[PDB]
């Protein structure tokens, strides 16, 4: 899977994290990110926890900083930040 | 190279009512245009992130919408602490970009310049110099032309002119014009004068010396 | 809690080089993108440039490809940025600023000035000619800034200090104040002209001309 954005929904997390449409996540808190499923995982395990995500905008990169909302979840809170993927 | 173009640079407002300041662009940015509020002689001011996206921290007033190559700022009820400079900031590619500026002024009875003429000092004369001086003082708007008159033929070389920012109390603005000259130069004419043309009359305010 | 302490106002000869910092304060300096930004007095602003530290990544704009120079040190946790080759368009204010979309914390604003004027001390000449206006002129002093009061502070209102012009390299300044036609020359209207980089106090009393 392409780890590129198609959207990101407003007022959410990464529109205060500066993530737009078309970025794409290269590194996620330090390590590069191969897979996606890795990067899912830890925006939904991790409820307000700093994620430091190097992305490449328009191809060139860029350090930002991730802040899951804490949605409510039945088996534990759960962590959104609104984006959505790039369409299959 | 996304041109952001901030139409008007100017607007005069009554503190109370509501602005709408624009940011059109040159290509599809979509939503991503920030802007910035900026008060005189300080650092810019974060308001609205992405188009329409409050920040924690501004009034409820400010607000924005806006996409792709139109956006627009909205102030709703205008405080003294919100005139001065607005800035957009697209965010969509390479390289950021601001736009132009928008200075926003508070509105006030059209007032006409209080003009006074001084003529070189000894002190300046003896150096070898005479600079001539205008005051402008208190007048509204900013907009004015002045006119240096060497016996009644207008100069263009040397004259050097100074605004004011808009006043804190009766919120009017300020002008000096100084026409510097050498003293041999200086002393070959006799007439001197400067007309100010202002919006407040349909014939200039002219201030006259001469040197005897 | 988040701050941007810039480094303070500089004086730079033509052809010369500067950096300036920027050391941040209250967050995760490594995670955080840099930008520098440029403005002109009177003018809108100018985008520089971004940086992010901890990788060392540095991207400026096409003008300021060379002009510029961004680097970042992650224990000082301070960004610097270098200008080569300075002439008189780089007179301007350089802000630095946090995150790399929006730029949410912004700092204070070193003040670049680029000439190659000596301090020179100013000189004070005198403007006399209801109610009358009478100036104080401020010609030639170099650098800023200089401060202008009228009667030792006592004239505080219907004074009009105004900004200073470049003239012959150095600055210029005229001040006007207005004060009823029986408070003069029937009394005392002094321009008390204050030059500190040159240690330069000038007492300059209005007199009608003779």
């Amino acid at each position: 899977i392409e780890p590129v954005l198609e959207n990101v929904q407003p007022n959410s997390a990464a529109s205060k994290a500066g993530l737009q449409a078309g970025d794409r996540i290269v590194k996620v808190d330090g390590q590069p990110l191969t897979q996606w499923v890795t990067f899912v995982m830890l925006v939904r395990d991790n409820p307000g926890k700093s994620l430091a995500l190097e992305i490449e905008r328009q191809g060139s990169p860029l350090s930002l900083t991730l802040i899951p909302e804490s949605k409510p979840g039945n088996g534990k809170a759960i962590g959104f930040v609104g984006i959505e993927p790039k369409v299959i | 190279d996304i041109v952001l173009t901030q139409s008007p640079a100017i607007l005069s407002v009554t503190p109370g009512d509501s602005v709408s300041l624009s940011c059109r662009a040159s290509q599809s940015v979509s939503s991503n245009l920030h802007w910035y509020q900026q008060r005189s002689h300080e650092s810019p001011r974060l308001l609205i992130t992405y188009a329409f996206q409050s920040i924690s921290g501004i009034p409820s007033r400010f607000s924005g919408n806006g996409s792709g190559t139109d956006f627009t700022l909205n102030i709703n009820s205008v405080e003294t602490e919100d005139f001065g400079m607005y800035f957009c900031q697209q965010s969509n590619s390479w390289p950021y970009t601001f736009g132009g500026g928008t200075k926003l002024e508070i509105k006030r009875a059209d007032a006409a310049p209080t003009v006074s003429i001084f003529p070189p000092s000894s002190e300046q004369l003896t150096s070898g110099g005479a600079s001539v001086v205008c005051f402008l003082n208190n007048f509204y708007p900013k907009d004015i032309n002045v006119k240096w008159k060497i016996d009644g033929s207008e100069r263009q070389n040397g004259v050097l002119n100074s605004w004011t920012d808009q006043d804190s109390k009766d919120s009017t603005y300020s002008m000096s014009s100084t026409l510097t000259l050498t003293k041999d130069e200086y002393e070959r004419h006799n007439s001197y004068t400067c007309e100010a043309t202002h919006k407040t009359s349909t014939s200039p305010i002219v201030k006259s010396f001469n040197r005897n | 809690q988040v701050q941007l302490q810039q480094s303070r106002a500089e004086l730079a000869r033509p052809g010369a080089s500067v950096k300036m910092s920027c050391k941040a304060s209250g967050y995760t300096f490594t995670t955080y993108t840099m930008q520098w930004v440029k403005q002109r007095p009177g003018q809108a602003l100018e985008w520089i440039g971004y940086i992010n530290p901890g990788s060392g990544y540095a991207k400026n704009n096409q003008k300021f490809k060379d002009k510029a120079t961004l680097t970042a040190d992650k224990s000082s946790s301070t960004a610097y940025m270098q200008l080569s080759s300075l002439t008189s368009d780089d007179s301007a204010v350089y802000y630095c600023a946090r995150s790399g979309s929006f730029f949410d914390y912004w700092g204070q604003g070193t003040t670049l000035t680029v000439s190659s004027a000596k301090t020179t001390p100013p000189s004070v000449y005198p403007l006399a000619p209801s109610m009358v206006t009478l100036g104080c002129l401020v010609k030639g002093y170099f650098p800023e800034p200089v401060t202008v009061t009228w009667n030792s502070g006592s004239l505080s209102s219907g004074v009009h200090t105004f900004p200073a012009v470049l003239q012959s390299d150095l600055y210029t300044l005229s001040s006007s104040v207005t004060v009823p036609s029986s408070t003069w020359p029937s009394e005392t209207v002094t321009c008390n002209v204050a030059h500190p980089a040159s240690s330069t106090k000038v007492d300059k009393k209005i007199v009608p001309r003779d």
